[PDB]
């Protein structure tokens, strides 16, 4: 989930 | 020129690696710093990509996928450009605080890969690549690697890729030039593949060699990069290899 978390955070 | 206005406007600025240049060069230190630089640049690549013309046309899963597949090529291509503009390809300008001379190329254990990257850098000179050509080509690299079995919405991707090819052609003897630039774009992919293999192998043995991988790098290299190395995800070449 680390990439997705970045992606969704902006 | 709306499209080029946007590409110039969204282009990331300077990213430092945080490398301690006072420490003697070592494989572990150089590679740990490269890994941290990748983690930092990833943040910029995501912010840049999400701001690209038409990018939101893609299914959100595909938006995430193309970034996770294409980052190596994107970053190598930009690095080659920085190397060309800053040190006339004399060294690999990974970051202002992480510039590779030949000694570092050797100590990194990536000399062959660095050679290829320096060659790419030199091509920007040999072909007299313009900033506007560079930006359009770099954008196209985001849309140049996909799963063999297709994306979630392949149609929206195909349309987007088509339009970025059209934007490149319009920025572009024209046939000669288009041939040259597509050849240069293709040349990024074998370099990216060699780096994919190298970083994957390094991650697996990272504990044995004191090389640190940050969180996103470790995740992406273990979850997504193997799809490329196993052949499930492949580059799109212009010319047959
Ligand atoms: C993947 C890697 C860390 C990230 C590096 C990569 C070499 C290419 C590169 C160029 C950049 O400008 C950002 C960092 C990256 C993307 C390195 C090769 C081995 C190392 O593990």
């Amino acid at each position: 989930g680390a990439f997705q978390n970045l992606f969704q955070s902006v | 020129p709306i499209f080029l206005n946007v590409l110039e406007a969204i282009e990331p600025g300077v990213v430092c690696a945080g490398h301690d240049n006072n420490q003697p060069d070592s494989f572990a230190a150089l590679l740990s710093s490269l890994n941290e630089l990748g983690e930092r640049q990833l943040v910029h690549v995501v912010k840049w990509a999400k701001a690209l013309p038409g990018f939101r046309n893609l299914h959100v899963d595909d938006q995430m996928a193309v970034i996770q597949y294409s980052w190596m090529g994107l970053m190598v291509f930009a690095m080659g450009w920085r190397s060309f503009t800053n040190v006339n390809s004399r060294m690999l300008y990974f970051a202002p605080d992480l510039v590779f001379n030949e000694y570092r190329m050797h100590k990194s254990r990536m000399y062959s890969q660095c050679v290829r990257m320096r060659h790419l850098s030199q091509e920007f000179g040999w072909l007299q690549i313009t900033p506007q050509e560079f930006l359009c080509m770099k954008a196209l690299l985001l849309f140049s690697i996909i799963p063999v079995d297709g994306l979630k919405n392949q149609k929206f991707f195909d349309e987007l890729r088509m339009n970025y090819i059209k934007e490149l052609d319009r920025i572009i003897s024209c046939s000669r030039r288009f041939y040259q630039l597509t050849k240069l774009l293709d040349s990024v992919q074998p370099i990216a593949r060699e780096l994919h293999q190298f970083t994957f192998d390094l991650l697996i043995k990272s504990h044995m060699v004191s090389v640190d991988f940050p969180e996103m790098m470790a995740e992406i290299i273990s979850v997504q990069v193997p799809k490329i190395l196993s052949g499930k995800v492949k580059p799109i070449y212009f010319h047959t290899q």
